[PDB]
């Protein structure tokens, strides 16, 4: 085995940071954490990061230096008889790189977009307005840029719902290109780019987090939103569903057991010390969502005391905050140009390293599975994106919000949870944590404390439990803004989460299947690593 | 408290073979790396090899891979390493460390064994007394000796009177010439004492198990 | 392998001086990974200092360690009579754990001339065909010694076998043992076996003395 390494341990470092510091750090959490009781939602949430979170991010990524493998081969050489975990994993990567990067193409079109004087979704006047509009978001009226968005530039309203896709907008077929370009001539030649051009794509959103918070906290009304935001009310900890919320967000936010994870410390030399690494990334992610919060709570603070509008109304998670909100409340301040620059830049370098990473976790798998692909990177690559952007077609026709809000909801999630969650027995429990302490032991040079062990082997997996029952309790049939989506588009969803999942049992049926023996002899066989 | 006693090690010929075996006792020894280190005749210490907690990753030192196999016994808590096709430079002490983290180093320490490689045949001590010169035994204090002459391997365990007294007594490092060892030992002890009552040397040497208690007269 | 140089390779320190030795590696160390072990003489090692700063367990506050990168050093603030040993320098980092060649810390003390005894062969080595006459230097300071066998006047560089002793630790005194080995005949066939003791306490010898008629 000699394969490249990053070089240089910040481009690592770098890179974990850009993938795991997605947009749901800055959609997401602040609204969890003003929902959630505020500053008191940091107990749920610190716990759950702590035992849980954490650990089996540090986990993913001791794995991935020691077995210098994709997830794939990493996963059926631990275990060969859950082989099926690698390719799980790299299917529901490929399922989130369809939808992924829509956000990312409605970045750049609002960065494209905003290069007027005045910003188009300032104003109720223009032409993709009704009569509802109001300038401001209002109950039972749409504001100003909710119509912008849901009109101009998705043109939703045109499509009568996911079977009415209607016509490709072209711009945003132009943009959804432009990023598949940024990906390709980022990740064809390999990590030797790819660690480069983290440089910006991860370091871009920490350079406009600070000034949109110097100006956010510079804002008339700001300490108002900090107040809705961090307001202490613990009584909000006492019910189940909080703490749910807090490990959902805590492991799709760290994104441990994605297999990206795999993919980059693959790349470490084997003696490096991944157990820093991991605390220190960790640390950066958790602190990044925070801070994040800060930035877009001055503003709403600043929406609901200056623009005269309610605090529930504006409050809200997901395009609906950093496209509608968000730029409403940009519109209405100083060279608004510049932070609308600024903003946009800042969401499309927010999801551009978080999509190379699940490309590379793709590509890297494929890679070291078969060594055909390995040589032709280049062009494997290229058929990878053209693929992505044919599918993502769809996303850009007039009704594509609803591909996009679709494969949101199914691609991964259930599936992520469930294969996680083996991943966690694989390792704790068939492979061991006595072998995985020496493992770590000989790369870092010390065994993880018992505290990780005991984390790894039976808090790991209740984690992971009770999040994947809080979110099957919480199920509802997909709706979207009052179009409830047919029946057989929830049937598709899960086909596509039933998808990802069954290759785990699959391949372990076919794997019992093609070994010999009596079945404590195939067990056997299957059990054992592929170094022992 | 931790104790790690290394057992085995003895006179073996060059292309010879032997097992040292070190049992490890008051820890978990199925958590801990351990390593085996020797140490020359001249203090020298020479790392010679490490095997990690369950057995997985053994590492060699150049000078012996190839020819020794360390293994582990999670069950007993014992230690072992074979050796192999010896020669003459791998006579030395033979201590257990407990390494388990790098980054603090061989924490625990056993005894050590000796390993005696070389092709001269087991010799039991020829013992001598020593008596002063025939003038005049006073004083106030005489010396009185002991010369442990030709025996092999090393080492012997020399005491006087029974280990009674060991203030006044040096025992001199046996030094090797034709392949045989001497070892020489002196008192110094006040005249009122002997030759008024019994004063001995007690030798022992285990690879021939002599034992030898020589009692100094004046002539 | 990263061979560890450690100087000097011998320091005498009388008590209460502040002494410092260094452990130069021929390839970078990692500055966590250096360590330094005390070997009592008679005694395994034990760990000492730990990641080239950190006292072991139970070890006496005057001790330090110091350095990074290449260059190390193990320092004694106020060296008492308990710091008499071999220190070894040990890099982790990488196979092979290389140890260094050892410091050795001796005491100093004033002078004290050679107790020098003389011993003829006793009866049985006599019987048994050979002849060895021992000569004993019990307690003298420092190490720097010789003995000269003198027989009838003649010197003798052939068949004499020396033993020093390792430092006292009571005292800090060395001491010595020197053997003359003959023959019967070579040993019935001069009369006076003498032997002379230099040392730096008097340019004047110390003398003991037998004819083969005693
Ligand atoms: C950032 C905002 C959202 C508040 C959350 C703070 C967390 C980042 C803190 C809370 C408790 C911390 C955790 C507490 C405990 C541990 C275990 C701690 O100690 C050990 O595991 C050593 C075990 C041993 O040596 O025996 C080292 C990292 C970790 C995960 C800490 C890293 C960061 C944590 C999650
Ligand atoms: C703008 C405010 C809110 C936060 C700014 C903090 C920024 C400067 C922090 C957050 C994450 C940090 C990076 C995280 C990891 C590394 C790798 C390390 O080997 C070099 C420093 C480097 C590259 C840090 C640079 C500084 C950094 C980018
Ligand atoms: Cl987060
Ligand atoms: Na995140
Ligand atoms: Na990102």
């Amino acid at each position: 085995d000699e394969r490249e390494t990053w070089s240089g341990k910040v481009d690592f470092l770098l890179s974990v940071i850009g993938f795991a510091v997605d947009l749901a750090n800055v959609w997401r959490f602040p609204y969890l954490c003003y929902k959630n009781g505020g500053g008191a939602f940091l107990v749920p949430y610190g716990i759950m990061l702590a035992v849980g979170g954490i650990p089996l991010f540090y986990m993913e990524l001791a794995l991935g230096q020691h077995n210098r493998k994709g997830a794939i081969t990493c996963w059926g050489r631990l275990v060969p008889l859950f082989k099926g975990i690698g390719y799980a994993v790299v299917l529901i990567a490929f399922y989130v790189d369809f939808y992924y990067n829509v956000i990312i193409a409605w970045s750049l079109r609002f960065f494209f977009a905003s290069f007027t004087n005045s910003l188009p979704w300032t104003s109720c006047n223009n032409i993709w307005n009704t009569p509802n509009c109001r300038p401001f978001e209002s109950q039972g009226f749409q504001s100003a840029a909710s119509e912008y968005f849901n009109r101009y530039i998705l043109e939703l309203n045109r499509s009568e719902g996911i079977h009415d896709l209607g016509a490709i907008k072209w711009d945003m077929a132009l943009c959804l290109l432009i990023v598949y370009l940024i990906c390709y001539f980022s990740l064809w030649k390999g990590i030797s780019t790819s660690g480069k051009v983290v440089w910006f794509t991860a370091l871009f959103p920490y350079a406009a987090l600070l000034i949109l918070l110097i100006r956010g906290l510079t804002l008339p009304g700001s300490f108002l939103g900090i107040q809705y935001y961090l307001t202490p009310n613990f009584s909000a900890i006492y019910k189940a569903e909080v703490w749910a919320d807090a490990a959902t967000q805590v492991f799709f936010s760290l994104g441990p057991g994605f297999g990206v994870l795999l993919a980059y410390a693959s790349y470490n030399k084997y003696h490096n010390n991944v157990y820093k690494d991991a605390l220190l990334t960790s640390f950066i992610n958790s602190a990044t969502s925070f801070i994040a919060g800060f930035v877009i709570f001055s503003v709403l603070g600043y929406m609901a005391h200056t623009l005269g509008v309610r605090i529930e109304d504006v409050a809200t998670e997901g395009p609906g905050l950093v496209f509608v909100v968000y730029p409403a409340a940009i519109a209405t301040m100083p060279a608004s140009t510049f932070w609308a620059l600024i903003f946009f830049m800042m969401l499309a370098t927010l999801g551009l390293d978080s999509s190379f990473g699940g490309s590379e976790a793709i590509i890297t798998a494929l890679s070291d599975e078969f060594p055909k692909i390995k040589r032709n990177r280049e062009l494997f690559v290229a058929g990878l994106f053209s693929l992505y952007f044919v599918v993502g077609l769809a996303s850009c026709t007039q009704g594509g919000f609803y591909f996009f809000h679709l494969l949101d909801r199914y691609a991964a999630g259930y599936s992520i949870l469930v294969a996680v969650f083996f991943e966690a027995i694989a390792v704790s429990w068939i492979y061991g944590t006595n072998r995985f302490s020496e493992d770590i032991r000989d790369m870092i040079g010390f065994p993880p404390g018992r505290y990780w062990q005991v984390c790894w082997r039976f808090v790991a997996p209740i984690f992971l439990l009770f999040i994947t029952v809080y979110l099957l309790i919480g199920y509802e049939p997909l709706t979207y803004a009052d179009y409830v989506y047919p029946s057989w588009a929830n049937a598709l969803g899960w086909c596509i989460a039933g998808s990802s999942v069954v290759m785990i049992p699959a391949v372990a049926i076919f794997k019992l299947l093609s070994t010999p023996g009596s079945l404590r002899q195939r067990f056997t066989i299957l059990t054992t690593p592929w170094r022992d | 408290e931790v104790q790690l006693v290394e057992s085995g090690g003895g006179l073996v010929k060059p292309g010879g073979s032997l097992k040292l075996s070190c049992a490890a006792s008051g820890f978990t020894f199925s958590s801990y790396a351990m390593s085996w280190v020797r140490q020359s005749p001249e203090k020298r210490l020479e790392w010679v090899a490490e095997i990690s907690s369950g057995g997985r990753y053994i590492y060699y030192s150049d000078t012996v891979t190839g020819r020794f196999t360390i293994s582990r016994d999670n069950a007993r808590n014992i230690l072992h390493l074979e050796m192999s096709s010896l020669r003459s430079e791998d006579t030395a002490m033979y201590y257990c460390a407990r390494g388990e983290v790098r980054q603090r180093g061989f924490d625990y320490w056993g005894q050590g064994t000796t390993l005696t490689v070389s092709s001269a045949k087991t010799t039991a001590p020829s013992v001598y007394p020593l008596a002063p010169v025939c003038g005049d035994t006073t004083g106030s204090s005489v010396t009185l000796g002991c010369l442990v002459k030709g025996y092999f391997p090393e080492p012997v365990t020399l005491t006087w009177n029974s280990g009674s007294l060991s203030s006044g007594v040096h025992t001199f490092p046996a030094v090797l010439q034709s392949d045989l060892y001497t070892l020489s030992s002196s008192v110094t002890v006040t005249s009122s004492t002997w030759p008024s009552q019994s004063i001995t040397c007690n030798v022992a040497h285990p690879a021939s198990s002599t034992k030898v208690d020589k009692k100094i007269e004046p002539r | 392998e990263n061979v560890l140089t450690q100087s000097p390779a011998i320091m005498s320190t009388s008590p209460g001086e502040k002494v410092t030795m260094t452990c130069r590696a021929s390839s970078s160390v990692g500055s966590s990974y250096l360590h330094w072990y005390q070997q009592k003489s008679g005694a395994s090692p034990k760990l000492w200092i730990y990641s080239t700063s950190n006292l072991a367990s139970g070890v006496p506050a005057r001790f330090s360690g110091s350095g990074s990168g290449t260059s190390y050093s193990l320092t004694i603030s106020s060296v008492e009579a308990e710091d008499a040993a071999t220190y070894y320098c040990q890099q982790f980092s990488g196979y092979p754990l290389t140890f260094g060649s050892g410091t050795k810390l001796e005491m100093k003390r004033a002078d004290a001339a050679p107790t020098v005894s003389i011993f003829p062969p006793s009866s049985e080595q006599l019987t048994s065909g050979g002849a060895s006459v021992v000569c004993f230097l019990n307690n003298f300071y420092p190490k720097d010694i010789n003995v000269k066998w003198k027989i009838d006047g003649s010197e003798r560089q052939n068949g004499v076998l020396n033993s020093w002793t390792d430092q006292d630790s009571k005292d800090s005194t060395y001491s010595m043992s020197s053997t003359l080995t003959l023959t019967k005949d070579e040993y019935e066939r001069h009369n006076s076996y003498t032997c002379e003791a230099t040392h730096k306490t008097s340019t004047s010898p110390i003398v003991k003395s037998f004819n083969r008629n005693e």
